[PDB]
DNA sequence: GCATCCGTGAGTAGAGGAAGCACAATTTAACACTTTTGTCAAG
DNA sequence: CTTGACAAAAGTGTTAAATTGTGCTATACTGGGAGCCGTCACGGATGC
């Protein structure tokens, strides 16, 4: 089956890497292969030097160098032991002694450090774990304009997030420019007299402004020593405490100058020096030295802001929502953050301890408590709302889970508090968040996706690629830049007409600052890299994209990640061209090193001899249970004595055909209504594709148990459970455990376990029945773990851990656990969810015999049918195009390549289909057979609804209608053909995570809360169903009141009647009345509490007690 | 001494009962000043509010300093060993006495109850007394058996004569709730202790003849 | 007067449909300084207490309906 | 019986609420730590509240429905049914008066 | 649609009468064991079995079709209803 | 719904709560939102 | 104060604020037994007075109580009754209930306008009192605890089970409900038709008043138990007595989609 | 006329989720012994 | 139906050992510590 390829635009770059926004951040961060000598200051090498050295204020403890060590347990040891993939962290400490000059060096330990695997992922506690990298406002120095007050401006200033507050300088109406920190507004003067600054000073500077330089020259002040100006904005920041200069000069000078306390960030750093034009030597607002403070950003800031009010051409307002203004914090950053948290923990315990307690013979390893470091890491890897369960249902679904950007978490916008203009669409987004990709409802725009050819630089902002075009010829060379950078320049489109380099076309379209322009091949100084850099990696997988509305196309690259692996997957027929490479990097298939020969092929292994000499044995996942539940294995695809180049591929991981990403199958699709099993999204497939095993899938189910220690005595696992039947026992092995192959079904034992009876005198009427047949109680009950309903299939796996075991760390208690795996394989059923890349979806409502189906003339049967009537008011014309590429390959035996904005036409279609008429009816005239009788018939028809030119000969008016992609179909019942040419092609439908078998639950009685008494809720705890406040409505606007009071009373909490209720029905007789509900009890109850006197009253305003007596003091 | 248990209010007001203590025993003949002696009944009240309020379930003040003393040196062996230790380097350590059993017992009673409101997931409509089972009220199918049982006993005893059921139900106690006594019964009847049993026997072999031909009472046992 | 459907709703005479709607401490310690008595008239009263609603098949137009047939009408008004 | 026609809310005196409770509580503990039984005068005392299973005391003397109505002379508890322990309340005597936030705020 | 739902509407002024006569009627058909009908046996319903043809188990159902008859009395304050039921007893045991 | 004369005891205020409500929601889950909604609620 | 499964214990929010309290209370008793000053006694009685606070509403005034080791604020009796997770809105006007049920839906174009399709493994749970009456009646279980014990294991069910579930449900209707229940038409009343398979096969044409359609919808299903709730939706509630709108008085069970266009 | 304070924001489903020590008081367990209570054999 | 038995299951002091509750320590020491803005927006009621 060969493969055609379309499209004109070539591509002078590849895709980078797809996970190295993961991978790049994490080994920054770490520098573990760095020699220390050579480590630069940055990561938590950078932590470090921040925190050190300790000094007591004449005892001083500093820091020389780190280094990690090898994990203490393999990856998939910790899988199966629920560990934590983590490395040895070592610090090289030194205690100095200013008072004599002694020195001790020692190595403490400091904990462990999770390790990151290679495709960009954690294990957490045995689990995989996936961190989210966050968007935020980048910090800095800012000017919006006043909303209540036109022509007035704010200048604010951004620290690094819980490094500092917030500034504010405004000008007062009054004329005063005033300063706001936490909450509190004073005049800027009073601070800017701290910094050393005179009347002289401030008027030479901004005194070309006018009226401004006014509002700061009050002489109150002016003459008012800096040590008095310091002490007098003490008592404002915090009145009441008593003023110490002492004091004083530490909150001032930890408020804006504390490096370990305010942090402007490399970012905010680099913004405030290309915006206000000057050059920092730090990252605080001042810098204290000799015993006074000096100025560093205050008055740049304020030289802006009066220029900016008084009209200069050259300063502007800042938009917020600019991409130039937004950073991505990455995971390397996100965890560096908390190990800062925790090592200042660290240094504030060894203060403490070095002042108290054997303080002339001290050594490192003694001042030095590890625990406070441990905890932050841990918390953070854990409990951390960026930290999220890794989403494996195929190898796509954790590649899109890799690159999502979330404005949520820790230091971020809240769900409910975030409005419209924080959600939207901004203009810098053009190659570098994707338009269409974001979760529909409460999240919508503040989830989102990079990229596909966009990556994040070292301080946190998006660049795209642009290819240089200079004096109208376009040459190779390709530069990244970022949002603010990007504004200064014309940019062509991708799909400009070229004769080789030369710009071909007379008006070029163009961006200017995000709006389209039309220009002249000498205006233009960059391009467009390819079309694929504005969508994400989800959507660049859907074909004709630009015949399809963006709604529908949101639902199309979402759903993709829902698709599960199939025994039988293939790769669609019209691709766009990505699929090889997301197979590739998601490290899901094995490829060869470099070239050499195939040794050893096996469906565990497989064995390459290299051409250096070396023998390379690459051991196979086999039937691996996911985090959903899915089968992940790899199947071999190389046979013994076979030559192998540099990255062939040696075996196929899941979902995937030959390296190509296979997420679905390839079926026969008509277009047509079917007898009302078409309705309103539902879909008819045939029986064909059960007999031939598609849409087929493997799942595996995991089931846990423990035996502990009790009062009464030990929980044991054993096959010696009481009062159980042979039949009952008989897959049970001597241990208490199933055996490996056995079928289950609902209420099979798995684990047999045993537990001693709680101390109980037994009820009399139980008394005389175990008289009357001689038996004596037994001191166990049954405990044992049995199937829940609507589950089972094949025992395929135990697992067996004890205490003491290496590796395991097991509950105090706990003496043993044992956990059961459980497979079974599911065919497609009615009630299962299907759909396409281009947003269609719908569950399978009819599976219909063979000879049911409408069939071509050739009897070859479709397989599925689609309703016409999904299609006009979605405006999704993606999918009737992809059925007629389908149907040219269906006969001439090929696959196609059409990539977006750039590739396949009606016209090449169209000279496709012709070539497969050729085939499809030039096979038939050979065999000697012409003209059906019924094909006459709706050739008829078909010239009166214009579809065929009238005069022509039968086969010139077949053809007519090959070219529209429709032919004359045949009803399998009647054998009668339908009066009008239908639609019918081949079409890539995928099987949705969401399927019927996993969601029909139903209850009489069970499990009831404790407080309320009402039934819990939950398929998973054999819940009821909540019955809710709109539902209590409806009933009521029908008039069903005795309806409305059984929900209630006699099926919620009415306790004796629901015992009633249920004894009643067994007997054969009508429910009797209910009472007052339990939870009306508690109400009463709870108001009591609150020392209110609640009473319920008769006809005569007599009490009445609701509680039978049991409450009232006699 | 905060983040213990207490508050830092809390803390205040139980040193200051140690320093009232101070002052009753406070000696000037000794020339020592306040501060030199009061520092010991001051830190000696915090140290003893904490043992005996800091805690949902009181733990004594004695097996309090084992459980402080147990955390310290599996804190020392975790920065020496570079890992966390097992339950028999700690025994080892702690002393004679220790052994990994008692370890593992001292740890198990340090353990804090969790809160039922403690919630699960991003958005607060999910807590953790949702999953918690009630199992001291009986089910509706526990309570119709119970009846269902007393129905056909009632049935199977009406076979028997006035006095050999009668019997029957004191012995047993089904009637007050509670047995009697061979004697008991034999003082209600006017009889000895001796005919009781006899008469409380022959009741059972009817009993059992009859429900053989029946099986109306096995499926309850 | 005119006031909108929040002032209207809260402003009711039963104090069990107004403090299971909205600002139950208001509600709550206004009704028992006054000591309060509320009479069960709405529907929302009776679905708390679990009692029949007023409306529908409960509602006193047609709740005491009797039916019976002529041969145990014949006897009764014949006996009598 | 008796059908329910109306309810009433109002201010609870003092005296109304000591002729609620069935004891005061005058110690913070909730249970032993070793055999997980309610200590006397605490949060869950069974002199106070009533027994934790049907008729049955806390020093074991009474272990049946016969003593309906009775009170242990030993440990104070009454045999009666275990679900009176969701009804039973309780109160705490202050050394200084204090107000209701509800009147306050 | 129930059978003949358009005719039971009209026999009653409030529709909400109708529901409280069908359902107290079927109350009294299961008390006394279907004894007390006024259908005759040409009229009652049944149910399909694989056994044979049987009367039919819901109540409800038949006390529809006794409505329909005209041979029932319904109203309010008829008869006191301890002695309804008193002579109901005594007339079916 | 029946094209008939009222019967006495039907709950006619809730009727009315639904009838208002319910075109207002589904009109937002599908212009409803400028001086639609926003209109109603003020009145 | 309960104990789980695993041993480990669970407590209510209000425990932890009644024991500061009391402890506050009795530590105030032993300092005026003293003659403490009048300084530390005046601190003890504001300590008292925001216990209190606490215990009734926490947070109204000043900084919330937290557990220690944690921000999360303790849960009084105020936030008991209030808001939307209150005592009121969660457990007095809405309730989880039994005999209920909940599935996907499909379409079923053959049925009748009061009829519904109801799996066989639902409807043996849904009606589960009323199949052990009706298996003793005939001899496939000697008494109701022994046919209890036959459901629960599947393998051990016999084909005449399903024969005896047929006879039970004769006559009688099921509500169905689809969230969101904006009017009084998202419940339904339905006679039951026991078919294979896992899904709900619901009617064309009362789609539009339930707002569904086929691309994942689930419904939930409810049992009425007496004879006053069956005939109130064999009556008021089916699907085939409520034809027109209670809003305007217009059809809205009515022909749509593919209806229309075949017509 | 305005500054300050306070309560409100749709439904169902899922699926993960840091002191010692000495010594007095009190509780518990071990161990006998006395008394009560069934069985057995008569009779 | 009642006697004589007959060991056994249960009840009753006695006491040593775990376990728990409480007081005490004498160089001099005398006012906390974490926060830290897309601070949510709008209506109603109260007090100046
Ligand atoms: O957040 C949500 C989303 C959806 N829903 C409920 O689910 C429905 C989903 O409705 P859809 O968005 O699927 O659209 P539709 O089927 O009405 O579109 P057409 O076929 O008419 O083109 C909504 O109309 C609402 O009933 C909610 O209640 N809440
Ligand atoms: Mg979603
Ligand atoms: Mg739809
Ligand atoms: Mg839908
Ligand atoms: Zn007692």
């Amino acid at each position: 089956m060969e493969i055609k390829r379309f499209g004109r635009i070539r591509e002078v770059i590849p895709l980078p890497p797809l996970t190295e926004i993961q991978v790049e951040s994490y080994r920054r961060a770490l520098q573990a292969d760095v020699p220390p000598e050579k480590r630069e200051n940055v990561g938590i090498q950078a932590a470090f030097r921040e925190t050190f050295p300790i000094e007591e204020e004449g005892l001083v403890l500093d820091f020389l160098e780190y280094r990690l060590g090898e994990p203490p347990f393999p990856q998939d040891e910790c899988r199966e032991k629920d560990l934590t993939y983590q490395a040895p962290l070592y610090a090289r400490l030194q205690l100095i002694h200013k008072d004599t000059g002694l020195i001790k060096e020692d190595e403490v330990f400091l904990g462990h450090i999770p390790l990151m695997t290679e495709d960009g992922s954690f294990i957490i506690n045995g689990a995989d774990r996936v961190i989210v990298s966050q968007i935020h406002r980048s910090p800095g120095v800012y000017f919006t304009p006043d909303p209540a007050r036109p022509g007035r401006y704010i200048a604010s200033i951004i620290p690094l997030p819980k490094r500092g507050p917030w500034i504010d300088l405004e000008v007062e109406p009054n004329g005063v420019v005033s300063m706001k920190v936490n909450k509190r507004k004073f005049p800027l003067v009073l601070l800017l007299r701290v910094l050393g600054y005179d009347q002289e000073t401030l008027a030479r500077e901004l005194g070309a402004y006018g009226e401004l330089v006014q509002g700061l020259m009050d002489e109150s002040v002016f003459a008012m020593r800096p040590e008095e100006a310091l002490i007098r904005l003490f008592t404002l920041l915090r009145p009441g405490d008593p003023p110490k200069r002492d004091k004083a000069v530490a909150y001032v000078y930890g408020l804006i100058a504390d490096p370990r306390r305010y942090d402007l960030g490399e970012a905010g750093r680099y913004k405030a020096e290309e915006k206000l034009g000057i050059r920092l030597s730090g990252r605080t607002l001042a810098r204290f030295e000799d015993g006074e403070f000096k100025d560093e950003v205050f008055l740049p800031t304020l030289r802006y802001l009066f220029a900016l009010t008084a009209g200069v051409p050259g300063h502007e307002v800042d938009d917020i929502d600019h991409l130039g203004n937004r950073r991505i914090r990455t995971v390397g950053e996100l965890m560096t953050d908390q190990f800062r948290v925790g090592l200042a923990r660290l240094a504030r315990g060894v203060r403490e301890r070095m002042l108290m307690g054997s303080e002339d013979s001290l050594t490192p390893a003694k001042l030095v408590n590890s625990r406070p470091l441990e905890a932050a890491i841990r918390e953070f890897f854990s409990r951390s709302q960026l930290s999220q369960f890794k989403d494996e249902t195929n190898p796509l679904s954790s590649l899109r889970h890799k690159r999502r950007i979330s404005a949520l978490g820790p230091g971020g916008l809240t769900r409910e508090r975030a409005g419209f203009d924080v959600r939207d669409v901004h203009r810098t987004h053009y190659g570098r968040i994707c338009p269409v990709e974001t979760p529909e409802g409460a999240n919508i725009g503040l989830i989102t996706s990079l990229a596909a050819y966009a990556r994040v630089d070292e301080l946190g902002f998006i660049r795209t690629p642009y290819r240089r075009v200079v004096g109208g010829v376009v040459t190779d060379e390709v530069v990244y830049m970022t949002a603010t950078e990007e504004d200064r320049y014309t940019i062509a489109q991708a799909n400009t007409p070229l004769e080789g380099n030369r710009i071909a076309a007379e008006r070029v379209v163009a961006r200017r600052k995000g709006e389209p322009v039309i220009v002249s091949p000498e205006e233009v100084e960059f391009m467009d890299v390819s079309p694929k850099q504005v969508f994400s990696v989800n959507t660049n997988l859907i074909p004709f994209l630009e015949h399809d509305d963006a709604n529908r196309a949101l639902m199309g690259s979402n759903m993709q990640t829902q698709a599960v692996p199939l025994i039988r997957a293939q790769a669609p027929v019209v691709m766009t061209g990505l699929e090889e490479r997301v197979v590739r990097d998601s490290l899901a298939a094995l490829y060869a090193e470099e070239d050499g020969e195939v040794a050893k092929v096996d469906g565990n292994r497989i064995v390459v001899r290299y051409e250096d000499g070396r023998l390379v044995e690459y051991p196979l996942r086999r039937f691996y249970r996911s985090n959903q539940g899915t089968a992940l294995d790899q199947r071999p695809r190389v046979v013994v004595g076979q030559r192998v180049r540099k990255g062939d591929l040696l075996a196929d991981g899941p979902a995937s055909e030959n390296g190509f990403l296979a997420l679905g199958q390839n079926v026969l699709v008509a277009i047509m209504p079917f007898d009302g099993y078409n309705f309103e999204d539902a879909i008819v497939i045939s029986e064909e594709l059960l007999k031939r095993d598609f849409y087929t899938s493997i799942h595996i189910e995991r089931y846990e148990i423990e035996a502990r220690d009790t009062k009464l005595g030990p929980e044991r696992i054993t096959r010696d459970i009481p009062h159980l039947s042979e039949a009952a026992l008989r897959d049970l092995d001597e241990e208490g455990v199933v055996r490996i192959g056995a079928e289950v079904k609902p209420g099979d034992i798995l684990v047999g376990r045993t537990s001693f009876k709680g101390e109980s005198e037994p009820t009399p009427e139980e008394r005389l029945l175990r008289s009357i047949f001689g038996e004596k109680a037994r001191d166990v009950k049954d405990t044992s773990l049995r199937v829940p309903p609507g589950e089972g299939g094949i025992v395929v796996r135990t697992v067996r851990l004890r205490r003491g075991d290496p590796g395991v760390e097991l509950k105090p208690g706990v003496r043993e656990v044992v956990r059961v795996y459980v497979a079974q394989k599911r065919k497609l059923q009615v009630g299962d969810k299907l759909a396409n890349r281009h947003g269609n979806k719908g569950v399978v409502a009819k599976i219909l015999p063979v000879e049911d189906m409408p069939h071509l003339p050739d009897g070859t049967p479709v397989d599925v049918i689609l309703n016409p009537l999904g299609v006009p008011s979605r405006m999704n014309l993606g999918q009737i195009l992809e059925t007629h590429l389908g149907l040219a390959g269906y006969f001439l035996g090929q696959r196609y390549i059409s990539p977006i904005f750039d590739g396949a036409k009606e016209p090449e279609i169209k000279e496709l289909l012709a070539q497969a008429f050729e085939v499809y009816f030039g096979k038939r005239k050979g065999e000697g057979f012409g003209v059906d009788k019924r094909e006459v018939e709706v050739l008829r028809r078909a010239e009166k609804l214009g579809l065929v030119t009238p005069g022509k000969t039968p086969e010139e008016q077949l053809k007519e209608l090959f070219l529209q992609g429709k032919v004359v179909l045949y009803d399998g019942r009647t054998g009668e053909p339908i009066e009008g040419p239908i639609v019918v092609g081949q079409m890539f439908i995928m099987k949705l995570y969401h399927m019927v078998e996993d969601k029909m639950h139903a209850r009489s009685t069970g499990p009831y809360s404790l407080i309320t008494q009402q039934p819990l809720g939950g398929k998973a705890q054999f819940g009821g169903q909540r019955f809710g406040e709109m539902e209590v409505w409806a009933l009521e606007a029908y008039g069903a009141a005795h309806t409305l009071q059984e929900m209630l009373t006699l099926k919620s909490d009415d306790i004796e009647g629901r015992n009633a209720a249920y004894e009643a029905i067994i007997k054969g007789e009508d429910v009797p009345e209910p009472s007052v509900p339990e939870s009306f009890r508690v109400l009463v109850k709870e108001l009591q509490a609150l020392a209110l006197d609640v009473q319920t009253l008769d006809e005569k305003d007599n009490p009445v007690d609701i509680f039978e007596g049991l409450a009232s003091k006699r | 001494y905060t983040g213990r248990g207490l508050s830092f209010l809390d803390l205040i007001q139980e040193g200051n009962q140690g320093l009232i203590r101070a002052v009753e025993k406070f000696e000037y003949k000794r020339r020592f000043k306040f501060s030199t002696y009061a520092t010991w009944w001051i830190r000696q009240a915090i140290n003893r509010a904490i043992a005996d309020q800091a805690r949902t379930i009181r733990i004594p003040v004695h097996m309090v300093e084992t459980i402080n003393k147990l955390s310290r040196t599996a804190r020392q062996l975790q920065q020496e060993l570079g890992r966390e230790p097992t339950y028999e380097e700690i025994a080892e350590a702690m002393g004679p006495g220790w052994d990994a059993k008692r370890v593992e017992e001292t740890l198990k009673i340090a353990q804090e109850p969790v809160s039922l409101e403690t919630p699960i997931g991003d958005e607060k409509d999910s807590f953790y007394g949702d999953f918690i089972p009630d199992e001291h009220l009986p089910s509706p199918v526990d309570a119709a058996t119970q009846s269902l049982l007393s129905e056909e006993l009632e049935k199977a005893l009406s076979k028997l004569s006035e006095r050999e059921a009668m019997v029957l139900k004191l012995r047993k106690g089904l009637i007050d709730g509670r047995e009697h006594t061979l004697e008991e019964v034999g003082a209600f009847f006017g009889v000895t202790r001796e005919r009781i049993r006899q008469i409380e026997n022959k009741a059972l072999r009817k009993l059992k003849y009859h429900e053989s031909r029946t099986r109306k009472l096995r499926d309850f046992l | 007067l005119l006031m909108g459907v929040t002032k209207s709703a809260l402003s009711t005479k039963s104090w069990l449909s107004a403090a299971s709607f909205q600002n139950t401490t208001h509600v709550l310690t206004e009704a028992a300084i006054a000591g309060k008595k509320d009479e069960l008239i709405g529907l929302k009263e009776n679905v708390i207490l679990g009692r029949l609603i007023p409306a529908g098949t409960g509602s006193d137009f047609v709740r005491f309906t009797q039916v019976v047939d002529q041969k145990t009408l014949k006897a009764i008004e014949e006996a009598r | 019986k008796k059908e329910v026609r109306k309810v009433r809310i109002a201010l609870a005196s003092p005296e109304k609420i000591r002729s609620w409770s069935y004891g005061e509580v005058e110690k913070p503990e909730t249970i032993n730590y070793r055999t997980l039984k309610p200590e006397r005068d605490g949060l869950f005392d069974e002199r106070i509240f009533g027994p934790i299973k049907d008729y049955e005391c806390a020093c074991g003397k009474y272990k049946r429905q016969r003593f309906e109505g009775k009170v242990c002379e030993r440990c104070g508890v009454e045999v009666t049914k275990s679900i009176v322990r969701r009804y039973r309340m309780g109160h705490i005597e202050l050394a200084t008066p204090a107000a209701h936030i509800w009147f306050v705020k | 649609a129930e059978p003949g739902i358009d005719k039971l509407f009209g026999m009653v002024d409030s529709k909400y009468r109708l529901t409280v006569v069908v359902a107290k009627r079927a109350q009294q058909l299961l008390r006394h064991g279907f004894k007390n009908t006024v259908l005759e046996p040409e009229e009652r319903p049944k149910m399909q079995t694989l056994e044979g043809l049987f009367d039919d188990p819901n109540a409800v159902t038949w006390a529809m079709k006794e409505l329909l008859t005209g041979r029932l009395v319904f109203g309010e304050n008829l008869v006191p209803e301890d002695r309804l039921q008193k002579e109901m007893e005594r007339l079916y045991p | 719904s029946m094209a008939r004369p009222v019967s006495i005891g039907e709950a006619v205020g809730i009727v009315a709560a639904q009838s208002i409500g319910e075109p207002g929601t589904q009109l937002t889950m599908r212009a409803d939102i400028t001086q639609g909604l926003p209109r109603v609620i003020e009145l | 104060m309960v104990q789980v499964d695993g041993g480990r214990f669970a407590t209510s929010d209000l425990n932890d604020l009644y024991r500061r309290l009391i402890n506050r209370n009795n530590r105030l008793k032993k300092l005026l037994a003293q003659g403490a000053p009048e300084i530390i006694i005046r601190n003890e009685k504001r300590m008292l007075q925001e216990a209190v606070d606490a215990l009734l509403d926490n947070g109204r005034r000043g900084a919330p109580v937290t557990n220690p080791g944690s921000d999360r604020p303790l849960r009084s009796l105020t936030d008991i009754l209030s808001g939307k997770q209150g005592r009121f809105r969660q457990n007095l006007l809405g309730k989880r209930v039994d005999y209920s049920g909940r599935s996907v839906i499909v379409v079923g174009p053959q049925l009748k306008l009061h009829q519904c399709g109801l799996p066989k493994r639902m409807a043996l749970e849904l009606f589960k009192p009323f199949l052990l009456k009706k298996m003793e009646e005939k001899g496939i279980a000697p008494n109701v605890k022994a046919a209890r014990r036959m459901l629960e294991r599947q393998r051990d069910i016999k084909d005449e089970v399903w024969d005896a579930l047929e006879e039970v449900i004769h006559g009688k209707v099921v509500l169905l409900n689809r969230a969101p229940t904006l009017h009084r038409l998202g419940i339904q009343a339905f006679q039951p038709v026991l078919v294979e398979g896992q899904s709900i096969q619901l009617h064309p044409l009362v789609c539009e008043a339930f707002n569904a359609d086929f691309d994942g919808d689930q419904m939930a299903v409810h049992v009425p138990l007496s004879s006053f709730a069956q005939a109130e939706a064999r009556i008021q509630m089916l699907s085939a007595h409520n034809l027109l709108s209670p809003a305007s008085g217009e059809p809205l069970a009515k022909p749509s989609r593919d209806i229309i266009l075949g017509l």
